[PDB]
């Protein structure tokens, strides 16, 4: 989307915001994505 | 254009989430590790310290 | 010239198959029972169970179980205290020559690395406690030995320490000798490396990663590089 | 360093601009048949050798083998 | 700016062939190699202890309780196994093209050979297992074969009667020590060749096609890396003793010998010329003209066209080269008995007559073929 | 109480491949107790059978047991 570009990509320091924002959640999703896939993949054999 | 700095915002990000990752991780090995890290055990005998006496 | 343990299907064989944790509960307690008495698993403290089969409370109750005595002492050369988290695994035999002594001079390696030291080891500790068969013709093994097909030499000193029924589990899953060896096979693995669990899943996420940023690496290589992969060259003599 | 490195004529070269062209143009179309173009004219050149050390491998494992084999003779 | 003069000059402009393949990455993957060592080794310092009587516990200690000391560890480990992959896919990029008539960098190459197989052979002896004991013994023994200066010297790199705690400990700070002589080497390594520039796989003159680095081989040695870190970390993580011994986890027993020893998997093709040699000096000898027989690689040069892309029958002559270093890795593996003994001879045989005698007559008779000749 | 095991190497002795193999061990065995001046074992022709048996044994035991 032009918008994306326009104002998002355009000026090279929100092109960096940007990346750190998407930084400071990409942990926390990919983190508890992979920890419950991983929880399911070995569901039943763990400490709980 | 948009296409293309799309996928190097996303790649940097890959790199970030890896990077932050092992840093911590070695940083976190120079801090105490669990060796010292169990610490609070305590052990005291009363008697043994006289009045105006410090141990 | 040695029997080769074939592969077992070990749950934890699987590249994101974790440790059970369940099955390693039962199979310290085997090691506690049965293979304390002779081997030593001194790299492993009782606050290492903390997190994998044994809660904080929990391993607590296990520390104090047993007595430890530390000589510094302010007038005595010794002190004796239940041990305590973080006390190591009680070691009989001081000396491994006290090991030896009753050991038929035969010292019982640490268990706590021993299924990393044996090649396919988690398969031939399984295998050597559970090959205890009968000797052939022609075989004189030297006095106080045993004959496991497997064991270097296949004279082991150690003799054979699980017959079924040998201790009863408290999950009351029934004690026979194989569920027992699988439990001590599955345990010693965590003994030799109590981080199974946790790198299995940095792999995962390792993995995950690379799916996602080898292509888009690649991409912008090929974005850069198209230039010149697209440039014509034409030779114009005048 | 650029400038001074080598002395061309007359030889004029186009180019376009990456974000004016496809990122993996005909990719699969042509990249297959280009790894495959490219694997004949070089596996008769590399493949063999490695064949022979298969065989050789093999061989010493089985020779070996049998070289651990009882004699039946042996002590009877 | 005098240092961005140093910097651009050398890291982004350096005017680098644009039909380099991907083999050429593999120099800066050992760069990267040598410094992820250099910082796991660092981090495996702050708890190491050189002691005999802790050198066990204090590896044990790091795998068990450091925080991520394991992952360390084992990045470690991995790390010279990948060190020692991506030299020899190096070396063999080096001899394939013809890139070894640059003899200033080859020779400074085969010193940082010798000096990283020196440093991972002391780091090997460094845990104080089982293996890394004996080990050690085994080829420090190995110096013991010259007649005269032999004997004392073993000792006194023993530093005593037999290697022991003052073997561990100057192990130790040698280890430390020479990677970073491998770091300054290899900064002469890139001088003596950029006064040259790069080879191209056609091994002809690239000087009318010649691009910046910084965005078209910058990104391609990033590509590398991150395709390396994902075998390494593949190599940790999932398989993580794969490469390693299963022996090392026991303590050093000098009363007992293990069974069956080997070098790693990286110095076996030597240890299978030395075995193969009868007389132990020949055996010494052969082996390091095994690393050696390299650096004579220029002076056997006999062709007109640099690189092997035009020239078949040289290009069989080295797959077979290829052909018996694996054999060679395979055998070191076997133990000693018919018939792995009389491969190992042959072998051995095969290599120095193929870099020797097969590969300049090889050239002459491409060269007839051509009408150059 | 039935340890699976013993049960998997009754079914795993009972593959014929396994039972041809242990014949000839037996062969063997009575073959080194006859002779009489000898020291061949049949350590290795039991070793052979085992690893048949185990390698069947590895297909089966691990479902069995729990
Ligand atoms: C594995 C086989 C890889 C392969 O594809 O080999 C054939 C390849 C053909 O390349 P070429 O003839 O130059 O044609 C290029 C056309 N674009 O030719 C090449 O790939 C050349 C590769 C050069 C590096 C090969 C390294 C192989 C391992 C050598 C290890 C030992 C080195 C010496 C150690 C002492
Ligand atoms: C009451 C005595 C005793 C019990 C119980 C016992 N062991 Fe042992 N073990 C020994 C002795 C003695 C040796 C030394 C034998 C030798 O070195 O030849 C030994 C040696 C070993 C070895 C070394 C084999 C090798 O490859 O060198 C292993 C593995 C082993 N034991 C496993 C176990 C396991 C697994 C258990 C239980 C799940 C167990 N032991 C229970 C006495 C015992
Ligand atoms: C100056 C940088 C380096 C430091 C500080 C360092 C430090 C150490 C330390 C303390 C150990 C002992 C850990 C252990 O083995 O359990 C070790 C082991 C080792 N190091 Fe290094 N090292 C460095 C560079 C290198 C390099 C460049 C290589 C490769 C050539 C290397 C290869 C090894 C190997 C193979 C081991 C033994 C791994 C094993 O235990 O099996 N190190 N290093
Ligand atoms: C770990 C030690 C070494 C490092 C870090 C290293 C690093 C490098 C680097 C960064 C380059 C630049 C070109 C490239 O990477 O493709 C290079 C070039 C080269 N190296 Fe090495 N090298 C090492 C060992 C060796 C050895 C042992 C040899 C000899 C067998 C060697 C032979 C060469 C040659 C011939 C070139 C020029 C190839 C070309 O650019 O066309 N190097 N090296
Ligand atoms: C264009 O020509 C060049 C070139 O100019 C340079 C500098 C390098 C060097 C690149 C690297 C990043 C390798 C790093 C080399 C070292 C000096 C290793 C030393 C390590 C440290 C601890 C620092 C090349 O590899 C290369 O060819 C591709």
């Amino acid at each position: 989307p032009s918008r994306l570009y326009s104002l998002l990509f355009r000026r090279t320091s929100t092109f960096a915001l940007t990346i750190a924002v998407g930084a400071l959640f990409f942990e926390r999703a990919f983190d508890q994505g992979a920890d419950a896939i991983y929880e399911h993949i070995n569901e039943g054999k763990l400490w709980k | 254009k948009g296409f293309s700095y799309l996928v190097t915002a996303t790649t940097t990000v890959g790199v970030a989430y890896a990077a932050k990752n092992v840093v911590s991780q070695f940083v976190s090995s120079m801090s105490a590790s669990a060796d010292v890290l169990a610490m609070s055990k305590i052990e005291i005998k009363l008697s043994d310290i006289p009045e105006g006496k410090n141990m | 010239l040695e029997l080769h343990p074939p592969s077992y299907p070990w749950s934890h064989r699987g590249l994101l198959s974790s440790l059970d944790h369940t099955s390693i509960r039962r199979g310290f307690q085997v090691y506690k029972q049965v293979c304390s008495s002779c081997h030593s698993m001194d790299y492993v403290a009782y606050r290492h169970l903390v997190g994998v089969c044994y809660t904080e409370e929990e391993a607590k109750a296990l520390a104090e179980e047993v007595e430890v005595q530390d000589g510094p002492n302010d007038d005595g050369e010794m002190f004796m205290r239940p041990g305590k988290l973080s006390d190591y695994f009680p070691k009989p035999y001081p000396n491994p020559e006290a090991a030896r002594a009753a050991n038929n001079g035969a010292l019982p390696p640490d268990l706590s690395y021993i299924v990393r030291a044996r090649h396919g080891g988690e398969d031939y500790v399984f295998s050597l406690l559970t090959g205890y068969c009968e000797p052939p013709t022609g075989v004189s093994l030297r006095e106080g030995l045993y004959f496991n097909p497997y064991f270097p030499g296949q004279a082991i000193g150690m003799a054979p320490p699980i017959y079924t029924e040998v201790l009863e589990y408290d999950d009351g899953t029934p004690a026979t000798m194989s569920q027992v060896a699988k439990d001590v096979a599955t345990f010693l693995r965590w003994a030799s490396e109590p981080e199974h669990d946790h790198r299995k899943r940095m792999g995962l996420k390792m993995l995950l990663m690379m799916g996602l940023l080898l292509p888009l690496t690649y991409a912008m290589k090929r974005h850069k590089w198209s230039v010149l992969k697209s440039r014509k060259l034409a030779y114009r003599p005048p | 360093e650029f400038g001074n490195l080598a002395r061309i004529r007359h030889v004029i070269s186009y180019s376009l601009s990456p974000f004016e062209q496809r990122a993996f143009p005909s990719y699969f179309s042509k990249g297959i048949p280009n790894v495959l173009r490219r694997t004949r004219e070089r596996i008769l050149r590399v493949a063999p050798p490695f064949v022979v050390v298969y065989l050789i491998y093999t061989w010493g494992n089985q020779e070996f083998e049998q070289s651990k084999r009882k004699n039946p003779a042996m002590y009877e | 700016h005098p240092l961005f003069k140093i910097i651009n000059h050398s890291f982004i402009d350096l005017p680098a062939p644009s039909n380099i393949s991907s083999w050429w990455n593999f120099g800066s993957l050992l760069g990267v190699c040598l410094m992820v060592q250099i910082i796991t080794g660092l981090f495996l310092a702050m708890h190491y202890t050189s002691d005999t009587m802790t050198a066990f516990s204090s590896v044990t200690h790091i795998c068990r309780d450091v925080n991520y000391g394991w992952l360390i560890r084992y990045m470690h480990a991995n790390g010279a196994s990948m060190f020692f992959i991506c030299l020899f896919l190096h070396v063999g990029r080096g001899l394939y093209y013809g890139s070894y008539t640059f003899m200033e960098t080859w020779n400074i190459g085969v010193l940082l050979l010798f000096a990283v197989m020196a440093t991972a052979f002391m780091g090997y002896v460094l845990p104080w297992g089982q293996m890394s004991f004996w080990g050690a013994t085994v080829i420090t023994n190995l110096l013991s074969a010259i007649p005269y200066i032999g004997t004392t010297l073993v000792e006194w790199i023993w530093g005593g009667f037999s290697v022991d705690k003052a073997t561990l400990t100057r192990f130790f700070a040698f280890h430390f020590i020479l990677p970073f002589i491998i770091a300054a080497l290899a900064i002469v390594h890139l001088l003596f060749l950029h006064e040259t520039g790069s080879n191209n796989p056609t091994g002809l003159n690239s000087d009318a096609d010649k691009i910046p680095f910084h965005p078209y081989y910058t990104i391609k040695d990033i590509l590398g890396i991150l395709i390396m870190f994902l075998i390494l970390m593949t190599l940790v993580l999932f398989f993580p003793d794969m490469l390693g011994d299963p022996d090392n986890y026991m303590p050093a027993n000098p009363l007992n010998t293990p069974p069956h020893i080997k070098p790693e998997w990286y110095f076996l093709f030597a240890y299978a010329i030395l075995r193969s040699i009868p007389n132990k000096l020949g055996g010494v000898l052969a082996l390091i003209l095994s690393i050696l027989i390299l650096a004579l690689m220029p002076f056997l040069h006999t062709s007109k066209q640099r690189s092997l892309m035009f020239r078949p029958i040289t290009q069989i002559l080295y797959w077979i080269l290829v052909a018996n270093l694996l054999i060679l890795t395979w055998i070191g593996g076997q133990p000693v008995e018919h018939p792995f003994i009389i491969i190992g001879q042959l072998a051995s045989i095969s290599y120095f007559s193929i870099i020797l005698i097969l590969m300049p007559i090889s050239g002459i008779i491409e060269d007839k073929m051509l009408k150059l000749y | 109480l039935v340890d699976p095991l013993t049960t998997v190497r009754e079914h795993c002795e009972q593959l014929e491949k396994c039972v041809k193999a242990r014949e000839r061990l037996e062969l063997c065995d009575n073959r080194v107790s006859s002779r009489s001046q000898t020291e061949e074992d049949c350590t290795e022709e039991l070793f052979d059978f085992l690893h048949a048996r185990d390698h069947c044994v590895a297909h089966k035991l691990f479902k069995n047991l729990k």
